[PDB]
């Protein structure tokens, strides 16, 4: 691709910049073409990718939700589905380039639990978004992002303490596949609920720092369960 | 909407 | 272009609903697209022209802003100034394409007070904003810039009333320019404060709705002069 | 920074 002839090193600085520049699409560009260097990438790179593709794929589910909730009004000319499907297209693409890039090769080179838990959950998140826009066909994309996160789901039960942040993100974006996509409200909140208890128990093994790293998203599992309860 | 994991 | 397919009627639409979305990029696109068509704008499609491109070049600003104070800390590998360059070339390109749009053909055909002096300030606008990255050159840049605003408040003094919202915000982006383009902060105040004044004294002849257009402009011109003295 | 026309 066109980062084909920039140094690794030098991608990930500019990923980097992107990302205080706010240009998350800029940022995105730059960590595919490090991820297409061929090399696995580190805790901070795997991080660097997601962020960069959460805040591209953020913008476009928003734009979408706005378009399509103008468009379920229109049904209480063509302009509305068009756009519509013209930002659902560009976001069923940044998804699918994000699938591509896990598994041509990500997933099958990462052996260590904290990145193939990673790859895995991001498979889920990516297959979830793809559901959230999906119309019947919707029912294989789900079953996509469920196999996926039921793999990360039980390798991080083997392999992590319950606090891991890791651990944490897997099973709150899991439980928000229960409650938003797959109509199993019960299963999310007994999976919030179980999470949240469980990491609480772990919360004495410690430091300060990981202490606050993981009570941060904990308290997503729980305000998730005041709304849903 | 229910509450994802943040960056 | 790309537009040239789509009617002129459905552009405006989906500018709108891309401005929804808070979808600038489409939005710049459909409009420039409309302009294109070769017909007169009028007073909603020109605004609607201006906020799509004020908030693209405007996410352009701040991030060149962001890179190039970090670009000069690193001078107090070529990464840095590389991807600056890379913002840089690409806000020039969005302010080209705009004053492109002004010069073909919509300064020519704009015979109203209010069309005029709106598309002569736009050019004062995206000529400030490549002052504000042009290096030596400049020079010619900031006449260019300062030659539009300077039609324009002619125009305007001639043809429009103080309280006018185009007159205002044409005054108080001279007066910036004046300020931190032109090294004449005392032009810049003397600019604001007969302008905040000869509005106060108009005031009186405006609905309550055109009184809260005006003096929410004026409020500005307030708050520059309180930074500025 | 100084304040420019807003929308
Ligand atoms: C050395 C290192 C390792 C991991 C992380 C990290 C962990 C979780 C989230 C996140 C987001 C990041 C970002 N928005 N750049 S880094 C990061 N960071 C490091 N510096
Ligand atoms: C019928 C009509 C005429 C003018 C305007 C207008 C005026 C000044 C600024 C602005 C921004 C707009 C936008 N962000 N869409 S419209 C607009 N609006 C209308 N509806
Ligand atoms: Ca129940
Ligand atoms: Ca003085
Ligand atoms: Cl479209
Ligand atoms: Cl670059």
């Amino acid at each position: 691709g066109a980062m084909g002839s920039m140094e690794r090193a030098s991608l990930i600085q500019k990923a980097k910049l992107a990302e205080q520049a706010e240009r998350y699409e800029d940022m995105a560009a730059f960590m595919k073409g490090a991820v297409e260097k061929g090399e696995e990438l580190s805790c901070e790179e795997r991080n660097l990718l997601s962020v960069a593709y959460k805040n591209v794929v953020g913008g476009q589910r928003a734009a979408w939700r706005v378009l399509s909730s103008i468009e379920q009004k229109s049904n209480e000319g063509p302009e509305v589905r068009e756009y519509r499907e013209k930002v659902e297209t560009e976001l069923q693409g940044v998804c699918d380039t994000v699938l591509g890039l896990l598994d041509s090769h990500l997933i099958k080179e990462a052996g260590d639990a904290e990145s193939r838990v990673f790859y895995l959950k991001m498979k889920g998140d990516y297959y979830r978004y793809l559901a959230e826009v999906a119309t019947g066909d919707k029912k294989r994309i789900i079953d996509s992002a469920r196999s996926a996160y039921q793999e990360a789901m039980d390798i991080s039960k083997k392999e992590m303490p319950p606090t891991n942040p890791i651990r944490l993100g897997l099973a709150l974006n899991f439980s928000v596949f229960h409650y938003e996509i797959a109509n199993s409200p019960e299963e999310a909140i007994s999976l919030a609920k179980t999470t949240f208890d469980e990491a609480m128990a772990d919360l004495h093994t410690l430091s300060e720092d990981s202490y606050k790293d993981s009570t941060l998203i904990m308290q997503l599992l729980r305000d998730n369960l005041t709304l849903w309860t | 909407r229910s509450l994802s994991e943040r960056l």
